């Protein structure tokens, strides 16, 4: 019915969705830089902030100064997706906890191969592979953990994955409440809190 | 709980001991006699096993009956001041060697005192002497 | 015999059914199948375990409960059979690697009145018996067969998959294949499970007059391995039976486990609804304080210290790596029958984790940690003090100015730190006290004299600056106060008869306690940057005070004004935001622990 | 889609009643209905079965396949295969649902057929998890589902159809 | 009879020589340095064959014989006299074992024949001892040789063999050993404890028993952090006819790794870099806790230390330095030892009141493996070449004390207990933290009343300092600034109303997979905390030597300080000016010059170290 | 950084899943404008002294601000449209008149915004038919009995059911009645479905 919904994030695809409010969350999120040459005035930020500098500054602003012929600055990604947590998401992808290595892995990851670089195949399996191992996982909890405390099994879990949590257990307690009869009665809406 | 202060030769003691001798449950200490260990609870190695074990004092074993402490203004400040947990809240929490537990001493106490220098002087309040 | 085979079958097949039909609701609004669902769920999400209500067998088949109840070694065994054909035919298919099947831990439950551990004659052996207790002690888990293969030593000759009897019983080897021995048991071919022996003690309540409490050895079986720790209160549902490996027809007896039950973390979405609904109306902070020791006339202030102490700041570690702790120290010196034992008594009673321990009563060793000779093993082992058995809680430390000054001294790294360090015998750790320390001590001259000034306190100033706040809690005379508190004293002493109902704008003991941990896991607030400056400048004017009292005295004040001060009312606010599950402390928040931390600075003028 | 509007599409199913009213033929938007005639076999769509149940102006009849020995052999053959196996209604977990949870007095042996069409549902929600993991695992790009009803469908294809567009984005973001 | 596929995929795998030689290299390198296990890398496993690494992790006894005849067969395709010059191969294994990745504590039952990689803190180490795996035999009687494998629970195909030798009859003639032909393996049995922060609330830390063979003994100290992979076991405990299900369990490790042990170049030019680095490194210390920037330098000096010398004539000068830290209640002494105890290598913890002087030197203990008693190392012993931390110093009893002097005087403590008269290194710089007699420190009082401690004792003591709450506004002002922004701090990777999590698990590979300022403020470019770990110790290893211009200097000012005592307050002075403060200045110099890295004690190192002796004896 | 900001109004609205609507941040919306002034204004001055100076190196930098500029703009106005979004949610699931309590949040301009959206939406649902249009606003779940018994929650007043006749809605009364007449008010929370 006519309920609230958010604005869906696109971060996976080509470009995130401009009103996205967990794509503009994602994007916030800082990314390591060099500098290519030397930039006037914004020394009081990081008065020129020099050439060759190394910078941590918000994906949204490095998308914004990264033009393809590298003019401004060259782009390196994180620990979390280069070979060395690529091999530790192989090893095991359950295990991993993608809610402390970023909330939004898969949506800062699909975004960072923006920047063409030379493994972006690489980052772009990992993420396929990690998504693959913790399916089932995801789906089992999500559609078997009926009325009891949810914390322990969606720690672990980036936005994504706890938006996939919260589709399945609103299946499970949607087919509950009618196999319960529940389903049938007339209620006021969240709004009488008020 | 009864405290019976006065002066030498006024039957404090024999009214203890009448009380020991009616009473179910009861036991009789002693000023010096007494200590905090042997009021409370103790703990020991065990005879056989070695290992620590609690033990039950004078306010444990008479745990529903009458602990009656004779010349009581001639205890020890450290054994005197050990019974303020079992003559209120009734019960003695003992934290030793790896015991971490509480024991019940739902005891009445009756004490027998006299005041400073032996003879009590109606010059001062009860407070004073 | 083929008569016992059917037997066996038919029982099995009888709790099968009971498993298969067993359904909960009514017509008018729907029927769930209970166990069925509860199976599925499980073995989908990994547990491979459900917990069958006697209750509820007993509705479905009267003769499979009765026979359960007498007879539960032979019985739960069939039973644990039926559960797991019931989840085979319930789950299949499984996808890739969950082809094979798991076996299914049935535990129960029962709404009946529980016995207690002196009830446990003779002739309860090997029957069901329910009783409660406090588990003193916990086993390391450790490995227990319960399928075997054998393998002779000499022609390589094997025997496989014998089936070990449950419980701390064990197996005798054939004699006969070769040696008088043949065997050895192969350490691969065998199939273990956890478990774990536990020691329950006699409830105080259930302890008669005069004697020592009683303890009760417990064997804990897989998913019930770690389901209790030391400190915990329980329900033992098990199989009370013989070890079986002075005087010489005796046999050791022991509780067989087969369900837990805490009698007092896992909240359920209402409770976590309703803690929600109490974090957000506006005046949980005074229903919190009203909700502290109801019983209790008066002493709001420090009813309020005590829900701060209660919901506790937040930990912190810190880029290199030093850690603050979040825990919040109350010191309730004043005068004699002033209900701080009490409000200690309460305060056991409702944290999540509390220990009360008398001063007198207590030992350096028996607070933070204790190190002994193991009797078995003749190794040096570790015992948890107080300090320990309440780490993540709070320790209740009454009449504490009896302690002698080198048990005092004790606790100094444990209430500050929140460590335990230990170098002695060879074994050499450091151990975790994450607790809150709620002290009650006297005046020095029993009632507080005024005239006598800072005489009137004993401790160090070492260990009272550990301390967040420090109340010196006078009785002060009034007719009007001394006559509404003999009216409130006599009506509770009347109102031990009218069947404990409730009150309004109160919280429950239960209900307080679970909010309380609630809270404690799930919200860590800071400071607002405002408010940290707030704090800062009022800081700087409270140790000015300090300083300048202290010249015009010529004397150091008793109770110290420090850094660790200012880090208490850090802690209070923050305490103060956790009621609310507010990520932030506000200036408001700041202003409250400012009056609280006041009036225990008035107390220190 | 909730499972209530999955109820609603049930109600529409066609089942047998006995009136204990008269009425002549009623001719409704979707079909005419009766002549209703007292003790006599009528037959109606379910949300008017259940109304008149209601109201106690009918007995409901079970329907051909709400027999035991039907049920059983149905749920053996389901269990049997490995494919979804084509069921005796589309509709049959809601019809279940509705004919037992409002006519069990009518309908005889109400326990046995409500725990074979749990039995029933159990399989095929359980193959349904398996053909999911397979899709996901595999990286299949379509699947088939010939003979699942709309109610298994519903209960787990929302959260399905998501973890499949979250997997279709991420196996294709190298486009150019 | 199935396990030839296995043994054929792990040849395939071992023969690396088509694609990329990674480990027929590695094989040769074994070779090369005449060792007998390869350590395998259960990543690449992966990347060649998934399926195999699953079963290896999974089905972990069967896989490894498979794996190890695997091995001596490509050995002896490489080297087949080496292959014969070694009873068999092992594989070690590293790398991501995904969720096989455990601690003690959460090391279950459900483990058992499974590789598990085990995090955890040593307690203590049986006596390595041999054990025989094949006995050579000789018959006089006819000139022939016989041979006898062994094998037991332990071993990884688990047959439990006859202990005794063959005796009196072979052929119904005597035999007798030959010991040389035999072969022997190092057998030790060591005790792997759950890290003390990360335990459940009130439950003690558990612990696990491990077993090492051949080449693994020496590789694990008491206290020493470690990761172990090995095999999980179950070792049944028959009577002979009867048991009991409960079996003990142990942990037959393949590989052990130092976690907390451990380029050079980029440190040798940031001391050109910057400008005055002892400065920027005791500033950037402990950025937590703000002002004692003396004591800071003094904390960076016992860190670094000085060098120990041994003169020709066979005396030693001892060159760890030892600091003393007096104070009033919450001036922060407590979190500078916590500051030494996170940042240094083998830094000991202690509290005065929690330790006595059997556990802070050694204790007979009975090694269980034997039943024979033997010393177990206490908290000094275990700090050799390192830290000990020692809080609420002043709580301490006399005859506890007893047992630091020794240590503190001559850097040995001598024992005589058991079996065993010894001399033990204990030769460990002391951080030791005490408050003044009446707790606070008093003003109108000597500070030789102040400090309840010995002459004696203090004069064991490098340096003393005595740090006062003296309740400045303007001090208070910035502490309290310092404090509440440190209260008002959150990681990034934290959610905005985290409560921080209780300890658990989360380390998921056998080597650290993220492989100098910090960035927030301005001021004075704080270093940050792993780059200071990594070069304190790169720079402790320097070894300086003293120069001419240096040495007057410190002689000359040395001199000055002693004729300054002639009319100094005797009343006030913080200690007595002699040549163990001679020696203090020699070893702070050192230190400095050590932080330098400069390999010469200059007039530089030599003004810092004066200055420093100046303001710990002459200012509070 | 620049945008943190613009960042709260973002983590404002995030924090609250539940389509809730907060409280107008009127401040804070002034303060992320007052940063794009400042921005601009710093913008205009570098690069018309860039373009007449000849200066180069200054093109970085008005990149930087310019994408600055563009990141408090995409804050702002997803931060209003989500706002709108969830304001549009309270049409269907309350009713057309909100609670005071609730329009206290709303900002003038919300209202209307709000009010705008009623009228387009009640001359959508008019010109659905010949004569009264289709309230789809009602019929929200599938209907099960055209009857239903309700409660009353709220003391409250004459409730016409048809023409002349009408029930007073006193608390804790019970009637039976139409289930299409009784679904506005058990929406609004006034009456309480039973059974
Ligand atoms: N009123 C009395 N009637 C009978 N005997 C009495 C009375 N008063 C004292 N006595 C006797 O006095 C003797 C001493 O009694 P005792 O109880 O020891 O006195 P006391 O109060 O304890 N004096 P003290 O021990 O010095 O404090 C006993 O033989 C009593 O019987
Ligand atoms: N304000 C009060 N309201 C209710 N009961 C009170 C109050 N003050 C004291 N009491 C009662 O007085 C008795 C003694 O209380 P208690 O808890 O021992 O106070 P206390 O100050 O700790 N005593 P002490 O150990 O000598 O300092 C108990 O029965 C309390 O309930
Ligand atoms: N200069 C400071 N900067 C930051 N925090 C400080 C400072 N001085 C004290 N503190 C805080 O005060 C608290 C107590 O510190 P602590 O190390 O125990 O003091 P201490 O000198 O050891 N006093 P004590 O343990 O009573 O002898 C800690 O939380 C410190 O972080
Ligand atoms: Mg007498
Ligand atoms: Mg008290
Ligand atoms: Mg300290
Ligand atoms: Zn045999």
């Amino acid at each position: 019915s006519e309920a609230y919904f958010r604005v869906e994030s696109g971060a996976l695809g080509p470009e995130e969705n401009f009103l996205s409010l967990d794509d503009i969350l994602m994007s916030h999120e800082k990314l390591p830089v060099r500098t290519e040459t030397a930039m006037p005035r914004l020394g009081a930020f990081f008065n020129a902030v020099p050439q060759g500098s190394k910078l941590e500054l918000p994906l949204w602003l490095a998308k914004g100064l990264f033009d393809n012929k590298r003019r401004i600055l060259s782009v390196e990604l994180p620990k979390i997706y280069q070979e060395g947590w690529r091999t530790v998401f192989s090893a095991d992808p359950n295990v991993v906890d993608l809610h402390k290595m970023g909330p939004h892995f898969y949506g800062f990851g699909s975004q960072l191969l923006h920047f063409d670089s030379p493994e972006n195949a690489d980052i772009s399996q990992s993420l396929l592979q990690t998504f693959i191992g913790r399916f089932r996982r995801i789906m089992d909890s999500s559609q078997n953990a009926y009325n009891e405390d949810t914390s322990a099994l969606v720690a672990r879990l980036d936005e994504m994955e706890r938006g996939l949590f919260q589709t399945g257990q609103k299946g499970l307690n949607d087919f509950q409440c009618w196999e319960k009869g529940q389903a049938s009665q007339i209620t006021a809406s969240n709004l009488v809190q008020n | 709980n009864v405290l019976l202060c006065g002066d030498p030769g006024t039957a404090k003691s024999q009214f203890l001991k009448y009380i020991e001798k009616v009473s179910s449950r009861a036991i009789f200490t002693t000023g010096q006699g007494a200590s905090a260990v042997g009021l409370t609870a103790y703990v020991q190695r065990h005879p056989v096993s070695r290992e620590w074990t609690l033990e039950a004092g004078a306010l444990v074993l008479a745990d529903r009956g009458v602990c009656l402490i004779d010349e009581f203004d001639k205890m020890n400040d450290q054994d005197r001041t050990s019974i303020h947990e079992a003559m209120e809240q009734q019960s003695i929490s003992i934290s030793k060697a790896g015991i971490v537990t509480s024991l019940q001493a739902r005891c009445t106490v009756i004490a027998a005192a006299n005041p400073i220098g032996g003879r009590y002087d109606p010059s001062l309040t009860f407070s004073e002497n | 015999a083929d008569e016992g085979q059917a037997r066996k079958s038919q029982l099995q097949r009888r709790f099968k059914e009971f498993l298969r039909q067993y359904r909960v609701g009514t017509d008018r609004t729907g029927f769930t199948f209970k166990y069925r669902d509860e199976l599925k769920r499980h073995y989908n999400l990994g547990e491979y375990w459900i917990e069958v209500e006697m209750e509820d067998l007993a509705s479905f088949d009267e003769d499979l409960a009765d026979y359960l109840y007498k007879q539960p070694a032979e019985h739960l065994q069939l039973l644990e059979e039926a559960a797991k054909e019931v989840a085979d035919e319930v789950t299949r298919p499984r996808p890739s690697g969950e082809e094979v099947l798991q076996d299914i831990q049935v535990m129960l439950k029962s709404d009946a009145s529980p016995s207690s551990i002196r009830s446990l004659k003779s002739d309860m052996m090997s029957h069901l018996v329910k009783i409660p207790g406090i588990i003193i002690a916990a086993s390391a888990v450790r490995a227990k067969a319960t399928r075997i293969s054998i393998q002779c030593r000499s022609c390589r000759n094997t025997l496989t998959n014998i089936a070990m009897r449950p419980g701390l019983e064990g197996y005798a080897l054939p004699r006969k294949c070769c040696p008088l021995d043949p065997y050895f048991i192969m350490p691969d071919k065998c199939k273990c499970v956890d478990f774990q022996t536990l020691k329950l003690q006699e409830l105080p309540d259930a302890v008669p007059h005069g004697e020592m409490p009683r303890h009760m050895q417990l064997y804990c079986d897989r998913y019930l391995c770690d389901k209790v720790v030391p400190g915990n209160r329980v329900t033992i549902m098990g199989i009370y039976s013989i070890k079986k490996f002075v005087g010489v027809g005796i046999r050791s007896s022991y509780i067989r486990v087969l369900g837990i039950q805490v009698d007092t973390g896992a909240v359920s979405p209402q409770e976590e609804e309703e803690f929600r609904r109490l974090a957000a109306l506006p005046n949980v902070y005074e229903v919190i304080s009203k909700s502290i020791a109801p019983s209790i006339f008066g002493g709001t202030d420090m009813k309020k210290a005590i829900a701060c102490l209660l919901f506790g700041g937040s930990r912190k570690r810190l880029p290199d790596g030093l850690t603050r702790r979040g825990d919040i120290n109350l010191l309730m010196l004043g005068d004699p029958g002033t209900a701080k034992s009490q409000l200690l008594k309460f305060v056991e009673k409702c944290s999540p984790i509390g220990v009360y321990t008398s001063g007198k009563g207590s030992s350096a060793a028996g607070l933070t940690a204790s190190v002994m000779r193991d009797p078995s093993s003749r190794n040096f082992i570790m015992e948890g003090g107080a300090m320990v058995l309440a780490d993540g809680g709070v320790v209740c430390i009454d009449e504490f100015d009896k302690m002698r000054e080198d048990d005092r001294v004790a606790i100094h790294e444990a209430m500050e730190q929140q460590t335990i360090s230990i170098a002695k015998a060879g074994i050499t750790t450091t151990l975790n006290s994450r607790c809150s320390v709620l002290a009650a001590a006297n005046s020095v001259f029993g009632r507080w004299d005024e005239t006598k000034g800072e005489d009137n306190i004993d401790f160090m100033p070492t260990i009272l600056s550990r301390f967040d706040m420090i109340f010196i809690v006078k009785d002060e005379h009034n007719e009007e106060r001394d006559v509404m508190l003999a009216k409130h004293v006599i009506t509770l002493h009347v109102s031990a008869l009218t069947q404990t109902q409730a009150v309004e704008g109160e919280i429950d003991l239960a209900k307080l306690k679970k909010f309380i941990a609630y809270c404690r896991v799930k919200c860590g607030p800071r400071l607002s940057a405002e408010a940290a400056e707030k704090l800062k400048n009022r800081y700087i004017i409270m140790r000015s005070g300090a300083r300048q009292h202290e010249r015009d005295s010529d004397r150091r004040s008793s109770i110290p004004i420090t850094v660790r001060q200012l880090e208490a009312i850090v802690r209070i606010a923050e305490a103060l935001s956790k009621m609310k599950l507010q990520p932030f402390a506000t200036e408001a928040d700041v202003e409250e622990a400012l009056r609280l931390f006041q009036v225990s600075t008035l107390d220190a003028a | 889609m909730d499972a209530a509007e999955v109820e609603f599409l049930a109600e529409k199913e066609l089942v047998t009643i006995i009136p204990n009213f008269s009425l002549d033929k009623i001719y409704l938007i979707g079909g005419d209905l009766g002549p209703f005639n007292p003790g006599l076999p009528v037959e109606v769509p379910l949300w008017l079965a259940i109304n008149l149940k209601q109201r106690q102006k009918c007995r409901l009849l079970p329907p051909e396949w709400m027999d035991v020995e039907k049920l059983e052999k149905m749920r053996d053959h389901e269990r049997k295969e490995e494919t979804f196996t084509p069921m005796p209604s589309p509709y049959y977990m809601e019809l279940t649902k509705l004919l037992l949870n409002h006519a069990s007095d009518n309908i005889p042996k109400a326990d046995e057929i409500r725990t074979l069409v749990k039995d029933m549902w159990d399989t095929r929600i359980a193959k349904l998890r398996v053909s999911a993991d397979s899709f996901v695992r595999q990286q299949e790009a379509h699947a088939k589902l010939d003979n699942l009803t709309l109610m298994e469908i519903n209960t787990s294809g929302t959260f399905l159809t998501q973890a499949l567009n979250h997997m279709y984005k991420l196996r294709t973001n190298l486009q150019p | 009879v199935e396990l030839r596929e296995a043994q054929r995929d792990y040849l395939d795998f071992l023969d690396d020589e088509e694609d990329q030689g990674i480990y027929q290299s590695k094989v040769r390198e074994l070779i090369s340095d005449n060792q007998y296990r390869l350590i395998v890398n259960v990543n690449d496993l992966r990347r060649k064959n998934e399926k195999r690494a699953n079963r290896l992790l999974n089905n972990a006894f069967e896989e490894l014989v498979a794996f190890q005849r695997a091995l001596k067969d490509f050995v002896a395709s490489i080297d087949a006299t080496y292959a014969k010059q070694y009873e068999e191969f092992y594989v070690g294994l590293e790398g991501s074992f995904g969720s096989k990745h455990v601690s003690p504590r959460t090391l279950t039952s459900c483990f058992l024949s499974c590789v598990v990689c085990v995090e955890g803190i040593v307690t203590k180490c049986s006596l390595v001892r041999p054990k025989v795996v094949r006995s050579v035999h000789y018959c006089p009687a006819t000139k022939k040789t016989i041979e006898r494998r062994y094998s037991d629970l332990t071993t990884l195909v688990a047959f439990p063999s006859s202990s005794v030798y063959p005796t009196k009859d072979e052929e119904n003639n005597p035999l007798e050993t030959e010991y040389g032909l035999s072969v022997y393996k190092d057998h030790q049995t060591i005790t792997i404890q759950e890290m003390p922060e990360k335990a459940p609330a009130g439950q003690l830390p558990r612990s696990v028993d491990v077993i090492l063979d051949d080449d693994l003994v020496d590789k694990a100290k008491p206290g020493d952090r470690v990761q172990v992979v090995g095999t999980y076991r179950c070792l049944p405990g028959k009577k002979g006819g009867y048991t009991s299900g409960t079996f003990r369990t142990v942990l037959i490790a393949c590989n052990v790794k130092q976690m907390s042990k451990d380029i050079a170049k980029i440190k040798k030019f940031s001391k050109t870099r910057s400008k005055d680095i002892f400065d920027q490194l005791a500033k950037s210390l402990a950025p937590s806790i703000h002002g004692h920037d003396y004591v800071k330098k003094a904390i960076l000096c016992l860190l670094l230390g000085g060098v120990e010398r041994d003169l020709e004539n066979g005396s030693h000068i001892r060159g760890d330095i030892n600091i003393l830290l007096i104070g009033d209640p919450s001036v922060a002494k407590s979190q500078l030892l916590r500051y030494v105890l996170c940042t240094a290598p083998r830094a000991i913890p202690t509290t005065g009141r929690g330790s006595s002087g059997v556990g802070l030197t050694a204790a007979v203990t009975t090694d269980q493996e034997t039943g024979e008693r033997r010393l177990e190392a206490g908290a000094m012993v275990l700090a050799d070449r390192g830290v000990v931390c020692i809080d609420e110093f002043d709580k301490m009893s006399d005859m506890d004390r007893t047992a630091i002097h020794e240590v503190m005087e001559q850097g040995r403590v001598t024992i005589a207990k058991a079996g065993i008269h010894a001399r033990l290194n204990a030769r460990c710089s002391v951080l030791a933290a005490a408050n003044p007699v009446y707790g606070r420190y008093d003003q109108y009082k000597t500070p030789m009343e102040n400090i309840g401690l010995q002459d004696s004792l203090l004069s064991r003591f490098d340096l003393l300092f005595i740090m006062l709450d003296q309740m400045d506004p303007e001090q208070d002002r910035e502490i309290s600034d310092h404090v509440l922004r440190m209260h008002r701090y959150r990681a990034p990777g934290e959610q905005d109303g985290d409560a921080m999590p209780l300890g658990s698990a989360v380390d998921i590979l056998a080597t650290d997979d993220p492989n100098l300022h910090g960035t927030k403020k301005k001021k004075e470019k704080m270093v940050s905390a792993a780059f200071m770990k990594k070069y304190i110790h790169v720079a402790k290893i320097i070894k300086p030597v003293l120069t001419q211009e240096s040495a007057t200097y410190i002689a000359e000012e040395y001199s000055r300080l002693r004729s300054q005592d002639s009319m100094s307050s005797d009343t006030a002075r913080t200690s007595p000016v002699t040549a163990r403060t001679l020696e203090t200045l020699i070893r702070l110099a050192t230190a400095h010059a050590k932080a330098r890295m400069s390999k010469t004690v200059d007039l530089q190192d030599a003004e810092e170290a004066v200055e420093l002796v100046q303001y710990a004896y002459f200012k509070k | 950084m620049f945008c943190e900001k613009a960042m709260e109004l973002i983590r404002e609205l995030h924090r609250a899943p539940e389509g809730q609507l907060p409280a107008f941040n009127e401040d804070g919306l002034r303060q992320v404008l007052e940063e794009m002034k400042a921005l601009y204004e710093q913008n205009q001055s570098d690069v018309n002294e860039a373009k007449s100076g000849g200066r180069s190196d200054l093109i970085p930098t008005i990149k930087f601000r310019h994408c600055s500029l563009l990141r408090n703009r995409r804050c702002t106005v997803a931060y209003l449209y989500d706002r709108l979004l969830r304001i549009r949610a309270l049409r269907w699931e309350y009713g057309s008149v909100l609670p005071n309590a609730l329009r206290f949040h709303m900002a003038a301009e919300e209202m209307e915004w709000f009010n705008n959206y009623k009228r387009s939406l009640a001359t959508y649902m008019r010109s659905l038919g010949g004569d009264e249009g289709l309230d789809i606003t009602q019929d929200m779940k599938p209907p099960k009995s055209l009857y239903i018994e309700v409660r009353c929650l709220k003391d409250y007043g004459e409730f016409e059911v048809d023409d002349g006749t009408s029930v007073l809605l006193k608390k804790n009364s019970q009637h039976f009645l139409p289930r299409w007449k009784c679904e506005q008010l058990i929406r609004q929370g006034v009456l309480e479905h039973i059974l």
